[PDB]
């Protein structure tokens, strides 16, 4: 029948108070004549009823999408707690249920590199700034560009990928002007994570 | 974003002094200021 | 119910190298223990072909069966899009399953090699990070490696491609060596694989 | 690996004066030779 897929906090969210984090419950393949749809939150295995229900939306495809809401305690979801979404609807043989938490193991702070071009990069227009980011544990990570107090939007980072070690590391790509660059301007990559002081930190690279 | 939120926020995450209950209640409250 | 079938293409160092053999290959999964002939036919561009390669179902741990079928293919087949479908008959079957592959559609571009050594913060460490920045290229099919002294390097971990903002793609390979080694001023090459590569081929040195 | 026979299979794959029945033909034997 339905299907179930349970989404976790965006990574900025958790690690910030002004954030408000949650967790997802997407239901798909809901039927039109078997469309009632229950949702039932337990953190820790203790049911909560402030999840938030969204209005299904009948799919382009014919089928329909059910999705709920739970927000979540920054600690707890830093602190391992487990959340999990049942999911009731006539056409299910027994409710469906769906289970997440973040990744177990003791976290690993971070080390952050600014790189500057590459000497033949140099013969271009644009010239790209790097940020390596390694060693960290778990996965879950926010990085941003910024220069003279403003984002710079103009980058793209990889996922983080699984090092010999048992971290993660992961790079960063801004792309500026080679004027932007030759004129001294300074970039500085920040970065968002649990084994983080504050949750943050910062590395800055310009010329020289 | 508040520095001084991040800051505490970090702090009474870490606290050792307090336990669960006294933890969320601290954090709580530095976020209903935040 | 019923088996499940999926499609893997070549890999992209096997399509490149003429020294290599490339194939497409078909795997078919939970295979009915009771109804487990399974029967693969292959076309390459709507035309049949016969020298496929089949292997023995293999039991699985969970109770089901798993058959592959591969089919070897020429590289200019390969590269020049040719499509490869694999089409499986098993009784537990309304219909037969096919399932079609080629590469991926589009302008070919050629990557910029880029290397950079360890950042002055990580000197501060007993190992060190040897980049290479492979940006620029399409489709976002690439094989990456390392080497020094004629020898290959294997204490590397290349990130996926990632979409740049200009439509091509870009990654990552980092190679993790001892201080001392790099210190010491031995040279390191970042060698790239892509189709629109003089060659298939390219290199660039890294060294203090 | 050989670096002649890439660069002989390489230069095959695009010579304009070979069409693909005379391209296959000279690759295989690139390949068959290396
Ligand atoms: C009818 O139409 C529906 C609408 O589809 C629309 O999507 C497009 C792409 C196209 O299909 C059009 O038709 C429509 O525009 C169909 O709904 C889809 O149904 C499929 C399943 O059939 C769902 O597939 C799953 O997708 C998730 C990823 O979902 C996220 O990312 C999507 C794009 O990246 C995005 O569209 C989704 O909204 C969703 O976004 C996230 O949303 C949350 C909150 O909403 C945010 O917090 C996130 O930031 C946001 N992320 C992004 C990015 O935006 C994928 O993860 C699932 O993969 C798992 O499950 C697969 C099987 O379903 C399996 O093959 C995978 O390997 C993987 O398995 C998991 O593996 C991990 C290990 O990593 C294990 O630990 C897990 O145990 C294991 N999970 C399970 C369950 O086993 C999966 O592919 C799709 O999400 C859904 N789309 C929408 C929209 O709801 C519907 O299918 C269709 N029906 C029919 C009959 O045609
Ligand atoms: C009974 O047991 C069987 C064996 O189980 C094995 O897996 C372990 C985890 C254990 O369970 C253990 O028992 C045993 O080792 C199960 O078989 C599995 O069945 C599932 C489907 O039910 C298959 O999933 C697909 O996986 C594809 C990727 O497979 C590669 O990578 C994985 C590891 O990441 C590897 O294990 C696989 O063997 C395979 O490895 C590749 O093999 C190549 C050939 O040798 C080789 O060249 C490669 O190098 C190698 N690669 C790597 C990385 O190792 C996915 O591609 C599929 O995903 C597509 O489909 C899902 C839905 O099925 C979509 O949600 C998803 O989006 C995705 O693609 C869709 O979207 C893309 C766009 O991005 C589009 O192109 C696609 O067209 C579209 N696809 C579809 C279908 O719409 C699958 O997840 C799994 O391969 C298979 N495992 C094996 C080993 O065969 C049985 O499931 C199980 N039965 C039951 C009832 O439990």
């Amino acid at each position: 029948g339905p299907s179930v897929f349970l989404f976790p906090p965006k990574p900025k969210d958790t690690l910030m108070i002004s954030r408000t984090p949650e967790v997802t419950c997407v239901v798909v393949d809901v039927s039109h004549e078997d469309p009632e749809v229950k949702f039932n939150w337990y953190v820790d295995g203790v049911e909560v009823h402030n999840a938030k229900t969204k209005p299904r939306e009948e799919q382009y495809n014919s089928t329909y999408r059910v999705v709920s809401v739970l927000t979540v305690l920054h600690q707890d979801w830093l602190n391992g707690k487990e959340y999990k979404c049942k999911v009731s609807n006539k056409a299910l043989p027994a409710p469906i249920e769906k289970t997440i938490s973040k990744a177990k193991g003791q976290p690993r702070e971070p080390q952050v590199y600014t790189l500057p071009p590459s000497r033949d990069e140099l013969t271009k227009n644009q010239v790209s700034l790097t940020c390596l980011v390694k060693g960290f544990y778990p996965s879950d990570i926010a990085v941003e560009w910024e220069s003279n107090g403003q984002p710079e939007n103009n980058y793209k980072t990889t996922p983080p990928v699984l090092d010999s070690d048992g971290s993660f590391f992961l790079y960063s790509k801004l792309t500026v002007d080679k004027s932007r660059w030759q004129q001294g301007n300074v970039f500085s990559c920040s970065v968002m994570h649990e084994a983080l002081h504050n949750h943050y930190t910062q590395k800055s690279l310009s010329l020289s | 974003f508040n520095m001084q939120c991040q800051r505490r926020f970090y702090e009474a995450l870490h606290d050792p002094n307090l336990n669960e209950e006294q933890r969320n209640a601290k954090i709580k409250s530095i976020r209903d200021d935040c």
